[PDB]
């Protein structure tokens, strides 16, 4: 992408904030779906070691 | 062990075989026993095989040394500075062969864990993944319950 | 007509088999951001007598409350920003292999 | 006391090992250590390189002129004839006026819409003491070179590796040369970005004299992508849009380094120095 | 035994060239065969690391043990060293760069126990040392501050890379 | 015309040339025989650098705890600086501020910090206005508060300083206790002072009076940091000894016709002489009530 190493560093590993909707909904799907956004298992560059969680508001 | 040792990642040096490939090795110094019996396989090494190798690898400059010595040994440096001496002692003159031509072709890089079994300077070629690779974009870029003219 | 992902993300995506059927083809050219779903730029931001100070905005604070808000400014536990010991800190390779 | 010889043997050379790293011997040059003949040496150095250089002239390249004034000092005090050796002076001016040449020549084929400033930038760091003197090292240049100090200082170094190039030009001509240059020193900006062999302030500055001669319009900085914004760890990815039209999008930080970085990634697509452009070829020219 | 110490001060250093900046003087003292347990000095020793020698002089003057007092005519033995031998010009401009005790040659007693059982008591006996450096007391190294641990936090994510991938 | 930046530039190159020709009198190392007259460590002598070692330097041979209080020193019976060079063979007598007459220490505290309020008062105002130091009055200690006369510009003479601007003042001042800078003293002919203050006229008057005093025409120089300013009488070794430091009032002198005179007043204690957060607040109180010089 001709970015340069830091910048592209920074936006592989850049932390997300995600919104959910709880109204009407089990919690455990909404809890199934905040897991994995919330340990980066959502991500191709995913590693545990790799602190890639994002963040989940839920409402 | 990997632990307890050290690393280091899959390399080259000077991009060796990108533009030509240069052999890493440079030097070969031989000492050997005129008497001796751990330096047979040596002396006969000098006498028929060390000039054949010696025109295969006119880059490698070879130096045979002839003293008393105990452990006949071979040391090796190459273009990095790596300097790595061997022992042939009691060794026959195929094995002597066989150590000679493997050093002929090491880099002279350290031999240690490799993390890595490959390497490459240009991992991407259509963009790093990140974030925003497979999200599409919004009208006016307005976020998650965010209210235009405000 | 019939699209096997939407193309409104990343790239355009075109599968063709050759004549030969032994080559598939994909034509995946980028999807540049179109103008108007981008913002603006956001712009940032008297008897003055005597000159502006640079008064230091650096204010002492003890290790608890100083540890409470490096772990509430980014969303961590406190266990992280305490020291460790001098074992293991002397343990840790300060010349560590890089790879490109 | 335990009669025997082996062990103490061992523990005696296993001791001597301490004593080096305890106290590491000063370093010295690889001529003054055992196993070294000068003339085969610098036959090998030619052989390696799979070069047919002048004998002669190469020997030349490595005399510095450092070193046949310390010579002619030890001669002097310690009185013993006349020394004619040529310097490599004259042979380091020919190899760097070529190397300068023909990198540029080489830079101006590969990227035509690369300005001047930037080639030169380019040819400066191909050339540039750091590169030089990492390639030198690598080569057996040093362990030939003759001067008085050693570790032989940056300058001298390459100063020796330009003469080199100078033998190089003379033995083998202009064409033969030239895919030296192309084996050792083009092959140095392998896998570095553009921005970090040439170094510059204020891209976008650059960007908007650089589309004023193309006739494009000037540059609109929108936010293309934006996360955590009133948090530490912000996202902002920035685009730069001509006429409606994205020219380039960088990220960042802040939103002044993301708009910084996408001038930057507009430059390396106008100056044809993208990420993903065609590699260089090393083929046998056919 | 070992007397590694007392070599320390015979070190001849080359001429200084003008440019260099001035040598400070270093000065390496002990008393051997201390009668103290190194435990207790330990706590002496560990005091006085770090302070001027006329603060290292106060604070030993005023403590209790037995081991203070010891201390104290080392280091007065010291100060007077550095000026006299080792051309140090201030005697106040010296400062506690290493103190530490050492275990000396131990005595073993025949002892008693309450039962009839033969004991080994020992009697312990301790070294000293203590190396004064001339200059000022190098200032305390401040507490990391709240904008130095939130730059490491920074490095730290900016430094990860995507592992276990091409 | 020089601006302020490039001022202070020319009467530090002139301040430092002036040092650098006070030592070149002396080329060899000479030596002086400094006999200590105090109470403590009776008969120590002391062979010092002649024009090149201090009464500092004395302490500094005896031990810490000399270096840390010694404020002044008594040479030859005649106050002096702790880093004012020692020109002579002489009796030498270190003073604290807990001694049973501090007199001399009292009054060169008073007048060290004086001269940090014109500093810090110099540089405080905005470029547009132009601030001359008119002198340092000699106020007594006993007075609640010390004093410096500065005459403002035209342009702000409606304009009274603030409470939020007395405050302002103060931060810069302990700005310069923080930095601990060391007062260095020069003894200079009148000639040589008269060039590095002839931009301001005050000044000028003020070194002609104080050279007319003395019959060798040698007027005393005082530099902290930067900042450099004519003193009457030694001054103590440090800014940091200053714990305590407040700009208490600024007063308009009568007649304010042919010129606005503004009293800038503020008290202190150093280190050694804390007081309680609520005796400093009755010390402050009276520091801003004007101080009339008698």
């Amino acid at each position: 992408s001709s970015f340069s190493r830091a910048p592209q560093q920074w936006a592989t590993f850049a932390r997300i904030w995600y919104l959910l909707d709880g109204k009407m909904q089990p919690p455990g799907k909404l809890a199934a779906m905040a897991s994995i956004r919330l340990q980066g298992l959502h991500k191709p560059v995913y590693h545990a070691l790799s602190d890639c969680g994002d963040h989940v508001v839920i409402m | 062990t990997a632990r307890g040792t050290p690393s280091r990642f899959l390399a080259s040096v000077l991009h060796n075989g990108l533009g030509r490939y240069v052999q890493q090795l440079q030097r070969l110094s031989f000492s050997v026993s005129r008497d001796g019996a751990s330096s047979r396989g040596a002396r006969e090494f000098v006498e028929r095989e060390v000039i054949d190798f010696a025109r295969r690898n006119p880059g490698v400059v070879i130096y045979v040394n002839s003293r008393p010595c105990c452990v006949p040994r071979v040391v090796a440096e190459y273009l990095n500075g790596a300097v790595r001496e061997e022992s042939i002692h009691c060794k026959s003159v195929e094995e002597i062969s066989t150590l000679v031509q493997k050093l002929a072709d090491q880099s002279g890089l350290d031999v240690i864990r490799i993390r890595k079994p490959f390497h490459t300077d240009n991992p991407s070629i259509q963009g790093q993944w990140h974030p925003f690779t497979n999200k599409p974009t919004t009208f006016r870029g307005l976020r998650p319950r965010e209210v235009q003219d405000p | 007509t019939y699209s096997p992902l939407p193309d409104d993300y990343n790239c355009n995506v075109e599968l063709a088999l050759t004549s030969d059927g032994r080559t598939i083809v994909c034509y995946h050219p980028s999807v540049d951001i179109p103008y108007e779903h981008t913002k603006p730029i956001p712009r940032p931001d008297h008897d003055q007598v005597l000159k502006t100070r640079l008064e230091e905005k650096v204010e002492h604070l003890e290790e608890g409350p100083m540890i409470e808000q490096l772990s509430k400014m980014f969303f961590t536990t406190k266990h992280r920003w305490y020291p460790h010991g001098r074992y293991h800190r002397c343990r840790k390779n300060l010349n560590p292999p890089k790879d490109r | 006391v335990k009669k025997g010889f082996r062990a103490a043997f061992r523990f005696q050379k296993e001791l001597e090992r301490q004593r080096l790293l305890r106290c590491p011997p000063p370093p010295v040059r690889r001529s003054e250590k055992p196993n070294w003949d000068y003339h085969a040496e610098i036959q090998a150095f030619g052989h390696r390189l799979q070069e047919n250089f002048s004998l002669d002239l190469l020997k030349t390249a490595f005399v510095n002129s450092c070193y046949i004034k310390s010579e002619e000092a030890k001669r002097q005090q310690l009185g013993i004839v006349l020394l004619n050796l040529k310097s490599n002076q004259e042979l380091s001016e020919q190899g760097t006026s070529f190397s300068q040449t023909c990198l540029t020549q080489f830079l101006e084929d590969e990227y035509p819409d690369m300005p001047t400033e930037g080639i030169k930038n380019l040819v400066d760091f191909l050339t540039g003491e750091e590169v030089v003197c990492h390639v030198a090292r690598n080569l057996a240049v040093e362990q030939l070179t003759l001067s008085e100090e050693f570790p032989v200082p940056p300058a001298v170094l390459q100063q020796t590796f330009f003469a080199v190039i100078g033998a190089l030009l003379q033995s083998s001509g202009p064409e033969r040369t030239a895919l030296f240059i192309r084996d050792f020193l083009i092959t140095q900006m392998t896998g570095k970005e553009l921005f970090e062999m040439w170094k510059i302030i204020n891209p976008m500055g650059l960007l908007v004299e650089e589309l004023k001669k193309r006739n494009v319009s000037a540059p609109e900085s929108r936010l293309t992508r934006q996360s955590g914004g009133t948090t530490a760890l912000p996202l902002y990815f920035v685009g730069l849009y001509c006429d409606k039209k994205l020219i380039a999008e960088g990220p960042g930080e802040t939103v002044l380094v993301a708009e910084e970085e996408a001038a930057r990634v507009a430059l390396r697509k106008l100056y044809g120095f993208t990420e993903n452009r065609r590699p260089w070829n090393y083929s046998k020219p056919k | 035994i070992s007397r590694k110490w007392e070599k320390k001060n015979k070190i001849v250093y080359p001429p200084q060239l003008p440019g260099e900046p001035r040598r400070p003087a270093e000065i390496y003292h002990c008393r051997r065969q201390i009668k103290y347990s190194k435990d207790k000095m330990w706590y002496l020793a560990k005091l006085i690391r770090g302070m001027s020698i006329d603060q290292a002089l106060a604070q030993l003057e005023f403590n209790d043990k037995k081991g203070a007092k010891i201390i104290k005519e080392v280091l007065l033995e010291a100060q007077d060293m550095a000026v006299r031998d080792h051309n140090v010009e201030f005697r106040s401009n010296l400062y506690i760069a290493e103190s530490t005790s050492g275990r000396g040659q131990c005595l073993k007693r025949i002892r008693y126990h309450g039962r009839g059982r033969f004991g080994i008591m020992e009697k312990v006996y301790c070294h000293y040392f203590v190396k004064l450096v001339e200059g000022p007391p190098p200032p305390p190294e401040p507490p990391k501050t709240a904008v130095a641990h939130a730059k490491e936090y920074i490095q730290q994510l900016r430094s990860r890379t995507i592992v276990h991938t091409l | 015309q020089l601006s302020p930046t490039e001022l202070t530039e020319m009467r530090n190159d002139l301040f430092n040339k002036e040092k650098a020709r006070q030592l070149s009198l002396t080329p060899r190392t000479e030596k002086i025989e400094v006999k200590h007259v105090g109470k403590t460590d009776p008969g120590t002598v002391f062979v010092m650098n002649k024009n090149i070692s201090t009464p500092y330097s004395c302490a500094m041979h005896l031990s810490e705890w000399y270096c840390r209080k010694s404020i002044l020193a008594l040479v030859d019976g005649q106050p002096w600086d702790m880093y004012k060079p020692l020109t002579k063979s002489c009796e030498i007598k270190f003073l604290t501020f807990k001694d049973c007459d501090p007199g001399e220490v009292n009054k060169a505290y008073w007048r060290s910090c004086a001269m940090m309020m014109g500093c810090v008062i110099e540089r405080a105002f905005k470029d547009e206005y132009m601030v001359n130091l008119v002198r340092a009055p000699e106020v007594p200690v006993i007075s609640g508060a010390f004093c410096y006369d500065v005459v403002l510009d035209s342009k702000l003479d409606e304009w009274m300083p603030t409470k939020e601007n007395l405050r302002s003042f103060t931060k810069d001042a302990h700005a310069l206790i923080y930095k601990d800078l060391p007062f260095e003293t020069l003894e200079v002919e009148a000639k040589v002072a008269l060039e590095i203050f002839q931009h301001s006229k005050y000044k000028v008057d003020f070194i002609e009076e104080k050279a007319s005093q003395n019959p060798e025409r040698i007027v005393k120089l005082h530099r902290i940091g930067d900042f450099i300013d004519v003193s009457e009488g030694p001054l103590i070794p440090r800014t940091s000894i200053c714990f305590q430091y407040e700009v208490s009032a600024v007063h308009n002198l009568q007649p304010t016709q042919p010129s606005l005179i503004r009293r800038f007043q503020g008290v202190s204690l150093p280190v050694h002489l804390r007081a309680h957060f609520t005796i400093w607040d009755k010390l402050l109180e009276r520091s801003r009530k004007m101080v009339t010089e008698d």
